[PDB]
């Protein structure tokens, strides 16, 4: 996709030439990245389970 | 599914690996646009309480598309379809045609 | 007297006892001829496509388009509407989401 | 996505795919009508008698 973290820091110094080319050549890639299966599988399931955990 | 889509234009045949637990309407959709697949699916209403499907990917002579089925109990005859004989299971809006204009005094 | 559109709506309205309703009310619009005037006769919308003609009363269809809501206030010919993949919503829902990180990140 | 003809508008929502359509409509959409013969000289009398309690 182009989601690349910064060099000496955590901020995503995204590239967005790259990102938006990369989803003008397919979105389905983003779709089966994060997202996963939807039900269980996915950074912000885990994230919200934590955090209702915390 | 093995479902075999080719046309004379791409060297390389369409075949898709649908998987088992996976063989939805909709997870047939999904799995067509995960593929990036030539073959789109058109919004096409008649009327209320009829399924429909549409597979046109390109038109034309030189884009002829030969659809093949290795072995399904039910879509390997639903799949049967001949272009060249314009008279089969598989219903059309217009008959065969494509783009048509005149420049330099040519059509 | 109109209560909704449509043939597959019909409409049958009595009254049991009233002083001057009672007769006011009695009319059948299966027979189409009644005490009661008609300002527009039983009609219905028609149309054609898939190269088959459809007579079929209902005005608005949203089972069968599966994600497209038709709005008519003329009559059109041969009407062609092309449909194109937008993903810019994905793009400022990313934007947002990388947003979330970078502002996280200097917190 | 939108049409080209401006007659007749189309609104997309989410789910749906991306393809081109032609349609052809023969007879504009109609609406059934019914009209009650309530013609009366004058309507300031009231319509119902009060012995009916409903």
């Amino acid at each position: 996709i182009g989601i690349t973290q910064d060099g000496t820091s955590g901020k995503l110094k995204i590239d967005d030439d790259k990102l938006t080319k990369v989803l003008k050549d397919n979105t389905a890639a983003a779709r089966e990245l994060l997202v996963g299966d939807g039900k269980e599988t996915g950074i912000t399931t885990k994230i919200a389970t934590e955090v209702k955990s915390y | 599914r093995t479902i075999k889509i080719e046309q004379p234009g791409r060297k390389e045949p369409l075949e898709i690996k649908l998987d088992k637990g996976d063989t939805s309407m909709e997870a047939i959709r999904d799995a067509i646009n995960d593929a990036d697949s030539g073959i789109a699916a058109s919004i096409v209403k008649v009327k209320e309480n009829e399924f429909q499907l549409v597979l046109t990917a390109n038109s034309g002579t030189d884009n002829t598309m030969k659809i093949t089925v290795e072995g399904d109990t039910k879509l390997n005859d639903l799949l049967a379809y001949d272009s060249t004989t314009n008279t089969g299971n598989m219903q059309e809006l217009v008959k065969a045609e494509n783009a048509k204009l005149n420049v330099n005094g040519i059509d | 007297l109109t209560a909704n559109s449509g043939t597959d709506n019909t409409m049958k309205i009595t009254v049991e006892g009233d002083t001057k309703l009672n007769d006011l009310l009695a009319y059948d619009s299966t027979t189409n001829t009644g005490n009661m005037q008609e300002l527009v006769k039983a009609e219905n919308a028609k149309l054609n496509v898939n190269g088959i003609d459809i007579e079929r009363q209902s005005n608005t269809v949203t089972d069968a388009p599966q994600g497209i809501t038709l709005t008519l206030t003329k009559k059109v010919t041969d009407a062609t509407v092309t449909v194109t993949k937008d993903d810019t919503k994905a793009k400022e829902a990313i934007k947002s989401w990388v947003d979330a990180y970078n502002s996280l990140v200097d917190t | 996505a939108s049409s080209t003809t401006e007659d007749l508008k189309v609104s997309t929502t989410a789910g749906a795919a991306a393809g081109t359509y032609k349609i052809n409509v023969t007879q504009l959409a109609a609406a059934q009508s019914l009209a009650t013969k309530t013609t009366f000289a004058t309507t300031k009398e009231q319509l119902g008698d009060t012995s009916v309690t409903s």
